[PDB]
């Protein structure tokens, strides 16, 4: 069958991990000074 | 801790409208790392009162859910 090259290849490819800067965590988010700031008189 | 929270329990049960003796109960319960208890606590006087404008209750509630993670919605309310 002489007709038309192309070739057909489906791209599924995952991307690199990306790594995203990370969130840093609040004071409040810790379980002391939570205890610390709840038990304020 | 226990000492007081049961005083804040009898001011409580001398005196019913006293919001701020139930809000030490709750406070001492959280001393006593009854983190479960002091939500359930807090469950029944909200649920009981919730027209009560106590500010701190409901965000020591939001604060509450927050570290339980999963009532996220009622933290936001």
């Amino acid at each position: 069958r002489q007709d038309y090259i192309a070739k057909v290849r489906y791209q599924n490819d995952l991307p690199a991990p990306p790594c995203p800067p990370k969130l840093l965590k609040y004071e409040i988010e810790k379980e002391a000074p939570q205890k610390e700031f709840l038990k304020d008189s | 801790y226990v000492q007081a929270q049961k005083q804040f329990k009898q001011a409580e049960d001398s005196q019913n409208s006293n919001t701020l003796a139930k809000l030490g109960y709750a406070q001492c319960l959280i001393a006593r790392n009854e983190v479960g208890d002091a939500t359930i606590y807090l469950e029944k006087f909200f649920k009981e009162n919730q027209d009560s404008k106590s500010s701190e209750m409901m965000l020591l509630l939001g604060i509450i859910y927050s570290q339980s993670g999963k009532s996220y919605y009622k933290a936001i309310i």
